């Protein structure tokens, strides 16, 4: 036979769960200052830069997604006793929705929000969600701004926006908390979640990054000497 | 077998236009410029025929020994462009593509060649710390387009900051190597072979139709691959020209004209 | 990746007769250079890159 | 009936799990000093004796691969608390990819190289690999070199390689790390890894090893009087 | 059923040849030289036909009675034997069949047994502690060939290592039992019934055609079964000869010629 | 540039290559050469050779001839 | 290669001698008493508008020169 070409397709070079995001849920006794009893976290894939890099290969993308959860705990001290197997809540709230202001608050009633209750020492958590975007392809580069400022503003800060920037609030947030109470003993826990695209269409290829990232834009800042020294003439 | 009922679950020469006349071309990707279909839409639109689908002239620049390449957005270098301008900015929603003639003349004994090249999407990178905080003007210079450095200069300023790009011509302005550039759409003009370029490109986005004031659907950048020379003279300058030509133009959402801040 | 068991081989450049110019002429130049693969090249075994790297996780 | 050679095929005969390999991975408070908070195995069958002498029974064999992880924790001491369940995790590093240099460097995105996330108190892990050999049959044993010195050298360590190695580098690696944070309590663990061929072809019987193995070639250092003694006519 | 898409998820008289001429026969594993087939390959082969096929006779070596055996390398040994080096070390690739012929003459009142073997893969044991030390000069001994010891002498040099084989006669030199050796290609010269010996050898390897300098496709081992004796003298020697012919020769990789060191 | 082909021409069908030549090349200015006017002007000639159909009969050892 | 001036006044060469030490050509040559063959020639110079000059190649069979 000839060689083929199978597993340089598309759907094959992103066949794969990348994580994308590493988020800490503590659980103890409530206090007057700052905990983490309840974490949210803005849903995107440019936290991390692999997959980052491998969907910045082409302009415009559609694709459905698969969600992996992995969830690890662990003690802090040794002398407040132990604690029973915990349940995990994941919630998804939509831009609009209302946003919990704490741990055991009305809004974890997810009437009508999805959520996923996992039991820790089970197996990794999964969900599939489709194509939600608004228009016809994922935007992964966007040349323009929300406002345009105008001669009639009474100020500048009317038209004022970010560059690159559609919408300051998109694909809504994840909300994640520890439904057990509080043991007299503190444990903290950590959610890795994997990302995978599924049925993926890609249009307008461009050149990959050269440099790294700083921010979610291109802009770049440091580290701008890639290549490396070799002789004209040396093999 | 599938169990779930949803599928995401499923487990994976003279060019005449106008009247206009220029006296081999290149489309990209193989695409030429249309008008929308019955199948796609969101009004009655508004599709000027010949008083917006001809040939722009914008300003002449130089290059000499030490110019570094030159940039414009489309379709902001065509604000302020006979009617089409007016109509840009009496309508909400617009859509257009584009035809693009670079031409510039020297001598068999001028050596040199330059890079153009059609970028959809073309996302530059700022002069400061601060991430995406360029301003609307200087994102649209407009005819005049902007330049190129070779070396990335941080605004020092902290009351008054300039709020400006800083391309780096070895980075194409956007941190990614100039040498893979060629993978978008583009033309080399080799001063001892040919005089000109041309490029056709179509309308690309992820909608139909969108708005033309607050959105940019193209860039242009020229870049000298190779410097200019003459004879053994110390100093050498030749003028470059581009023109732009609309093609199938559509406008909708007719309402008070937009009045933009520029400065 | 880098192995002598699976070398490839060497490519070199020469002059064939000279470079050769009139008066009033420029006597230096540049050349460029440009690689593509055909249509029977083909890749296997995915795996990733070293050409970008992460060294603190967004705050 | 008449008696059969249905056990004596080469399927058959190879239709076993055997261990290549004893891995090592703790969990503790990191350090200043070493610690083996990471470990990378370096893939072959070399290691353990028992496979490697029945496969030399033949100079080429082609076959499928099947791997299963066994996976045993215990403690060290008794007066630092306890811990929770841990997860553990098994990247696969191809040849020319990034390697890690700390147990939570960003190298553990996978985002390409394939990953297993194993639960402790689960069924033992397993998976399968096709044929990945460059040639057309993998090669038990080769007779020559990689380089070859040459009159021209500059000095004679340009040309000077091992003798009957192919590839330095060959197969890639196994790099298995504990996700979990540390619990105050330090906790050790081993990995054995077993291997089962399948789908196995082979050509060119050699005769078997006879003398105790001496490195990865076919060196010998002691132990070279094996028969032992017996009567010229003594039954 | 299988549910996975991928399949290993699934569960398990007078030869002449060229311009020359010898006056049973034995064909390892029972295949015929024969040239690459049109469905395997990688540029035009170049393939001699009478220029490199033909009949080449090494040194003669000598059979008393402490001989203790002798070995040779394929296509080693052949490296300086007219045009067939020459093209060996003019081309990148090459592959070959070949033809032993093993001569051995003595008298009706002599005694003993020669076994000459074929070995696919002949790889061989050190001489020192360190693991595969062995350096490429020493390795390619060339035409004259090394010869077998009766036990492991390891080396005790410390600041010029020789870099060396020590092959043993019982263990084949490998690690493995001389008795079976016999597994192998092989053939039985008794001085009381024939006195030569002739072995035909097909291409072997992992890959259809691979370089001939770095890697060896064959070995070839003599050892005395029988010692040697006549009548009554205490000292007794006889010449033992071989030929090769190299068959269906093809080589490809047309470059300047390879210059090995050899010491 | 020029191009020529020479096929084999002798009174014999083959004949060795040692001690017989069997073409001779000569290559002449038959107009001077001339550079605007400097004095001294001097450009490179190079030649290429590629043998065509060739046959070879009579192996033996190989023969040595002394060059000087 | 050559080099062509305004006192040269030409060159020669005979084949198959000049092709004696060229690959394996000259090693077939020297390893057997007959050989055969036929060529292909080709003579590059390369100049400008603003030179002059005109080049004459002759191939000759049974090339004999003169003495001293
Ligand atoms: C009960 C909890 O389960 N709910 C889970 C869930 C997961 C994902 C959901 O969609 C989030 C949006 C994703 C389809 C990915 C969005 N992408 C695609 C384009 N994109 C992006 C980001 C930045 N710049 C350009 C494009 C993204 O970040 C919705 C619900
Ligand atoms: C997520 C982790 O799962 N990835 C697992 C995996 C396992 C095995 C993989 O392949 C490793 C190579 C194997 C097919 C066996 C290689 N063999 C066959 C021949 N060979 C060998 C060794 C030394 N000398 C001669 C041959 C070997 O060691 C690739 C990925
Ligand atoms: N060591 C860091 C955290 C390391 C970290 O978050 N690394 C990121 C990228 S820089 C990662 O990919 N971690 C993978 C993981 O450990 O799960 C800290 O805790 O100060």
């Amino acid at each position: 036979q000839r060689r083929s070409r199978s597993e340089s397709t598309i759907e094959s070079f992103f066949a794969r769960g990348a994580c994308v995001a590493i988020i800490e849920v503590d659980n103890e006794e409530p206090t007057t200052r700052a905990q983490k009893l309840f974490a949210m976290w803005r849903i995107t894939y440019k936290d991390t830069v692999q997959l980052r890099r491998k969907l910045e290969f082409f302009t415009y993308s559609r694709f459905d997604m698969e969600l992996t959860f992995v969830v690890t705990a662990n003690f802090t001290n040794t002398n407040n006793g132990h604690a029973l197997n915990q349940v995990y809540q994941i919630m998804y709230i939509p831009p609009g929705a209302p946003t919990p202001k704490s741990w055991d608050d009305y809004t974890w009633q997810t009437s009508s929000n999805p959520s996923i209750f996992y039991t820790y020492g089970a197996a990794p958590a999964r969900i599939s969600v489709p194509y939600v975007g608004l228009a016809n392809a994922y935007s992964h580069f966007y040349d323009g701004f929300a406002k345009v400022p105008l001669k009639t503003d009474a100020n500048d800060q009317i038209g004022d926006s970010l560059y690159s920037a559609m919408t300051v609030d998109d694909f809504g947030v994840l909300a994640i908390r520890v439904v057990n109470d509080h043991n007299p003993t503190k444990v903290t826990s950590k959610v890795r979640i994997y990302m995978k695209p599924k049925h993926v269409r890609v249009w307008c290829p461009r050149p990959p990054r050269a440099v790294p990232y700083y921010g979610p834009g291109v802009d770049y800042k440091d580290n701008l000497n890639p290549l490396s020294e070799k002789g004209l003439t040396t093999y | 077998i599938n169990y779930y009922k949803d599928s995401a679950s499923n487990a994976a020469l003279q060019l005449t236009i106008g009247n206009s006349t220029i006296t081999n071309s290149v489309v990209a990707y193989g695409r030429w410029p249309e008008f929308i279909r019955d199948d796609e839409a969101n009004d009655q639109p508004t599709e000027p025929d010949v008083a917006t689908c001809r040939f722009y002239t914008l300003d002449t620049v130089m290059w000499g020994k030490e110019s570094k390449g030159w940039w414009w957005k489309l379709p902001d270098a065509l604000r302020d462009m006979g009617l089409f301008g007016q109509n840009m900015y009496y309508h909400y929603l617009g859509r257009s593509g584009y035809t693009v003639h670079v031409q510039c003349n020297a001598s068999k004994f001028h050596q040199g060649a330059l890079g153009v090249f059609a970028i959809p999407e073309y996302c530059l990178a700022g002069d400061s710390d601060k991430q995406r905080y360029t301003s609307y003007a200087n994102a649209n210079p407009g005819e005049k387009g902007g330049k190129f450095y070779s070396q990335f200069n941080r605004d020092t300023a902290v009351t008054s900051p300039k709020r400006e790009f800083c391309p780096v011509d070895y980075l194409l302005g956007c941190g990614v190597l100039l040498g893979n550039a060629f993978v978008y759409p583009h033309q080399i003009i080799n001063l001892r072979t040919n005089n000109s370029a041309t490029i056709v490109l179509p309308y690309v986005n992820a909608m139909a139709i969108d708005s033309m004031v607050k959105h940019n659907n193209w860039g242009i950048a020229i870049l000298p691959l190779s410097p200019l020379d003459f004879a053994q003279e110390s100093s050498v300058e030749i003028p470059i020209t581009v023109t732009i030509a609309p093609m199938c133009s559509e406008f909708n959402g007719l309402r008070n004209v937009t009045a933009p801040k520029f400065q | 990746t880098q192995d002598s068991f699976t070398e490839g081989g060497y490519i070199s450049m020469f002059y064939q007769t000279r470079i050769v110019v009139p008066l009033s002429t420029p006597k230096s130049m540049s050349m460029l250079g440009f690689v593509s693969a055909c249509n029977d090249f083909s890749v296997r075994l995915l795996r990733d890159t070293t050409h970008i790297s992460q060294s603190a996780l967004p705050q």
